[PDB]
């Protein structure tokens, strides 16, 4: 049923591709996607940062896996 | 009995007094009303449809391109233009190219290419939404006596009756053959939530596949195809099919993205059904909170005589019902009518008639009947019809009969379940407050959580409970508490 | 019904006893009385004008140059002198040049240089500003009793009565055909403040721009432009539109600034506009406290029959009004005129009518009738006419129409609503004391704070709070109640 | 010359007016085109929070006016 | 002399052995060459221009509105759409209006409506821009020798050559008549930076207005108006001088925002103008740094006699030149041609010529001579033409004249100074290090801090010197050298 | 909609000019437009001076931006 993309591979090239920013930029739009739909849980996951943790350093490393996580 | 051939049934009892009852007639179901002193019956919702609804975006999922047309220009000689930069249905992309002196320019570096195609779609490729306007929608609800007959799928029964409810019905009175009068009021405004329910249409007249579906207006309205309304001759956002590659200097390469019916199949992964039937639009997925009145109700054949004990055989042996019942079909060759003898004892030479029918008072007619549906006590059991008697052992248990029950009941808790405490009829202390405990919560984290999914739901349900491991305030430890909520409440 | 077809709408209550009513008639609103045994009315500020008033300061926003002269002389020669130094519309600049042997003088240095333009105006380029005198200043209020019938826009219904309110009028007695009579007394002295208030008019005749405008007197007296009155031949600071040349010791060029019109539309960011229809200065902005006496009305078909329960159909289905209120429009075929038998029960089978009708005892007459408001409760609600019911869903909730008014009353509490306490009757120590506690507060933070705008208050009341923070005494550390006060009173 | 503009007075208003949103958002396209030119400058006024003011309270008392005053 | 005309100024040495002078020919100046032996010439740049250059961006300042047309929809009725949402040159907007009964609607809420006007221009109210392809631009450089006659700017002097200077041009060799020949080599590419220079043209037939402008590329290129190029029959972006009202429902009106000339012209405050002759494009601001060869030059008339001491008169008496200069003019009247004895004394009887001459060996011909410039040690002095003496008081002081230089200096290093250290010839070790002590410095504050204007300039600084108060780090304390710089570098 | 200034450029200059010092001047008049319309407020700033901050250097700082603040 499912294909897996081909951003696995990504042998070569210099001559023409399909979308040379969209491999990367669409991981770039799903996440905005995330925060302009649920405004309510951005705002929810600023209590992790000078809350709950206060580890600076690995505060960002909630932050930014979290957001990736929902697809 | 219509409630026999499915596999999902819900028995419904009632008291000496109890005349009112409020149901849930959730779409492929059947609800078989049981009343001490009235004839059962089997109330079910059969279809819910609007002829001919307005539609809303369509969309289209094969780009069909033609007439490109490239224009070009050298770095400082005024940026290029084309005539179909404007006309409709068409898309255009503006880019910089590398001119050269292969391509006859007097200087160097960036020189406009502008390229544009005519943006048609193709032929039976359009994703057509539909929606319901709640004052033409038509739900329709069958009921069905207990006859004593059977009638299989294949045939229809003839008491079998039919009411529609539109938004323009109160109640209708159904004049059910000699058994009396029943009355069915539908909350038709409390049913489906229409204000976030899109009928999705593909080519119909493909085989193989469904005729259409139901999606949530959300994602409907934020899909990332080109789109138009009815009546409208091109269409928007045309780009989302089309891309451009990187030009050479003088041409610029126009790719379609190909038919798309593969990708959006795939997105509708757990997406009830709809059939289209016609112009009908039917569902496959609903409920409504109809209820029945019972005071016009009266058994039929009281009057009528006791049959001999001797003469009943069999058309069809006594077996399983599915349903922790039991089910059979009689033959009488003496005078009819006459009330047939029923009774079952479990075990004690008792003379002890426990043998809970369904189909109250059962009678052979001068045409028809036979068909009983009782149910009986876990054990050994022995039925008799006048003078046959049969052994049967009653798989179920004490206990298991009632844990049966409470795994329906927590099923019986989905989405549907969710509206539906109203199963019972004012339970005051046990059920209204039942309405007042899970709105207010679950209506809290259908505000937020709804349109998420199943993964992130088993996920930051976790993470808030990762946070209740490492809390400072043991009053705000009490946010171990959505570990109990959104890891169990919101996964089934 | 007027109210029906615009968004701002408000309901006024009235008990047995209240026959007295203050409102405060807001252009651009429309306000529906309901009082207990009167026939409901729907009373409304229509236009505000005054037939040719007087004008004050005219502008001119492009100079019209002419007649350039330059005189110069050479540096120990006698200072250059012009016939046009003194004559009216002439704007003049002297300046020092550097005169050499080429320009034929006979020492160096610093040569005089003078020159002189006629500043005349352009056609249709004046901002002609204009002001209302309170004598003949004329509002016109129009009420319209709810007949039964419905008018849309385009038509004119025919009970609508208009009643003009200058400063010479102090009631007026309106015969509202069979509905009896109302009295209307307006405080046309306690209207729009007339003293703060300037009718800015460029040229009219442009299609593709408001006609007029309406502008704050301080605003419109600072100007930085030329200026004249009305009759005056020549300008006042006409060399605010010229600028001169640094000059090349013979001749000193003369510069127009060109049109200005573009830099004082930017400058009306945020103005409400004003009409002009010939010689009526209407304007779109404004309002006044008119008081409503009931006492001389009664309801029309008390007398008559009820209508018979069968022969009601719809010309018009019912629907949601965006008033948390229903309408709809029944048709009758049978005996006329009678009284149409409307209830709605929303659900106990209780037969208890909770319809809180807007139009009182709605009445098929013998050419007219049947448009019906009512207001539901929140829930499933069953409405009735005769034999004719329909499902109905009313969307609000029970506090959600109590915070629905709140969030109107906040801002009903605009600079309208900081005048307008009065929208009640007669409140003591509910509205009486709330006019006392705003208008000593209010109009403190008026006379100071008045021509500042949005980003100083939200700079001052911040830089007033921060000094809160770093402050001596507490007793003085209660200026951070002005942060309680700037950064929320005067920013709405 | 110069005409002030009358964001000022601010009388009423349930009728129709030219710029309910722009009165108040062409000061913050003004601020934004600061940046998008300036990003050498943007980065520049990071200097002033982390390592000179440390007073948080106030670092943001320099950051919010600097970029105001700059019209 | 050229160089006596104008107040604009400079004066270049050049003793035994300096033959190659590199100047700098900044336009509005004029350069007076003196060296020892060689007789003086006055080299200035006298215009630059391009024949018919390359116009990028156009601009429209008053848009020209026709044809309004407004489609609307019922809330649930298909959003509305027009024919001209995709013609060319035509604005719409889209938006939600309030559709009732009045305006015949089945349903409330929010009904889509969309207006669509056809957006020209009007006539002669383009602001073209355009730009200087270096290929074909056009330096002119002219070379006046010191002939000792005098002609004023009315007339045109004899020995005056001119020499242009495109990209495709080495050096001249001018034919100077009797002096011999002159070679001019003029760096054409390090002239005016034309990467970032575009001449903004409105119309150039207004009477009251410059005919051309010079402005940044960076400040042209973005603007917020409506632009298209050479050709384009539809316009870009040109909503942003059409602004539309809220609906009323039916209507949506379309307002134009007028003229916009007069906001333009505020914006260029301090823009250097430029001028427009036919097809040529001229420019008033620009420097060039030609380098002058005076090998082939000679003195004229070395071989004539003396004149008699007795037969001088003036046709103009002595004068001051306000460049602490003293200007004359002689008549002779015996045989001609010969050399005039020109000396001058100060306070001794001393018979010590202190006449630095600026005309060497002034001599009377055939048909003029007879124009004479000195400079003068301040104080009193005595002048001598043969047999007649004047009183002369040289008005400067010792300082005065260094301090005079040092005040031209500075104001030498503006913008063009910044480029200009090379007004001397060959430094090294004082001129070739002040090349590269300020290039890396001012292409640095220009890299940053260009286009940011005097304000910020003037604020910034003095926050990065406040910074210098408040600082941790005596080795970060040295941040205040930047108040050393911003308060004092770019601030002239 | 907006045009900005062309102050910020200022290329060079030896010929012809529109405004040398209405470039600086304008917002020169602005500032003293501020005062003479509100002289209420610029009374209201003395009990900055005097009153609250109580530092000479830094007084000052206060009320030439507040000033300048106000467009
Ligand atoms: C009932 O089903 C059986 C299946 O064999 C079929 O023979 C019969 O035709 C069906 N009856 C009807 C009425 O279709
Ligand atoms: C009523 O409105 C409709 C809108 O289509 C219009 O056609 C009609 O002319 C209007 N009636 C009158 C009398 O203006
Ligand atoms: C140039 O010479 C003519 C000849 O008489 C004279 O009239 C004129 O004044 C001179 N031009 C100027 C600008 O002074």
């Amino acid at each position: 049923v499912l294909i897996p993309s081909h951003a696995q591979g990504e042998l070569t090239g210099r001559g023409h591709k399909w979308l040379e920013g969209d491999s990367l930029r669409t991981h770039l739009t799903r996440v905005e996607g995330w925060v302009w739909k649920n405004r309510l849980l951005a705002l929810a996951m600023v209590t992790v940062v000078w809350l709950t943790l206060e580890s600076v350093v690995t505060r960002v490393a909630v932050l930014v896996v979290l957001l990736c996580l929902a697809p | 009995s219509r409630c026999t051939h499915l596999e999902n049934r819900d028995f419904v009892t009632g008291t000496q007094g109890t005349t009112r009852v409020t149901l849930v007639l959730e779409l492929g179901g059947c609800v078989t009303i049981t009343a001490e002193g009235k004839p059962s019956m089997d109330v079910w919702l059969d279809a819910i449809y609007q002829e001919n609804p307005a539609q809303t975006r369509e969309y289209c999922l094969h780009a069909k391109l033609s007439d490109t047309k490239v224009a070009a220009r050298c770095p400082t000689m005024g940026p290029a233009t084309l005539a179909e930069e404007h006309q409709g249905g068409t898309v255009c992309k503006r880019d910089q190219s590398d001119r050269g002196w292969g391509n006859h320019c007097g200087l160097f570096g960036k020189g406009s290419i502008v390229a544009c195609v005519k943006a048609a779609c193709e032929a039976k490729k359009k994703a057509t939404g539909h929606v319901y306007d709640a004052n033409k929608i038509v739900y329709t609800v069958k009921v069905e006596p207990h006859t004593g007959d059977y009638v299989a799928a294949n045939e229809t029964h003839s008491g079998r009756k039919t009411a529609s409810f539109t938004v323009s019905s109160e109640k209708t009175i159904l004049t059910m053959g000699e058994y009396g009068d029943v009355s069915l009021l539908c909350r038709v405004a409390s049913g489906v939530d229409l204000a976030q329910t899109v009928i999705l249409e593909l080519d119909k007249t493909v085989e193989h596949l469904p005729t259409a579906w139901q999606v949530h207006r959300d994602w409907f309205n934020d899909l990332a195809l080109p789109w138009k309304h009815e009546g409208a001759r091109n269409w928007n956002n045309a780009e989302r099919l089309v891309e451009f590659g990187a030009p050479h200097a003088v041409k610029m390469d126009v790719y379609n993205l190909g038919d798309q019916t593969g990708v959006l199949l795939k997105a509708l992964a757990g997406v009830p059904v709809a059939h289209i039937e016609g112009t009908k639009y039917h569902l496959k997925s609903g409920h409504v909170t109809c209820e029945v009145g019972l005071e016009k109700l009266k058994m039929k054949g009281l009057t009528y005589t006791m049959c001999d004990k001797t003469k009943f055989t069999w058309k069809r042996a006594p077996t399983d019902s599915g349903h922790d019942t039991v089910v059979m079909e009689v033959t009488f060759s003496g005078t009819k009518p006459c009330r047939i003898p029923v009774r079952a004892v479990a075990h004690g030479s008792p003379d002890v008639n426990v043998a809970m029918l369904i189909t109250p008072n059962p009678t052979i007619e001068n045409n028809g009947g036979g068909f009983i549906e009782m149910q009986l006590p876990p054990g050994d059991n022995i039925i008799y019809v006048g003078e046959l008697s049969y052994q049967w052992f009653q798989k179920g248990s004490s206990i298991g009969r009632v844990f049966q029950k409470t795994k329906k009941g927590i099923e019986r808790l989905t989405v549907i379940g969710e509206h539906a405490w109203d199963f019972g009829s004012a339970g005051g202390f046990l059920s209204s407050i039942g309405k007042a405990l899970h709105t207010v919560l679950g209506g809290a984290f259908n505000s937020i959580f709804g349109g998420v999914g199943f993964l992130p739901k088993l996920l930051l349900g976790v993470a808030l409970a990762w946070l209740g491991l490492n809390m400072r305030n043991p009053t705000m430890s009490m946010s171990f508490l959505l570990a109990g909520v959104l890891v169990l409440a919101m996964t089934l």
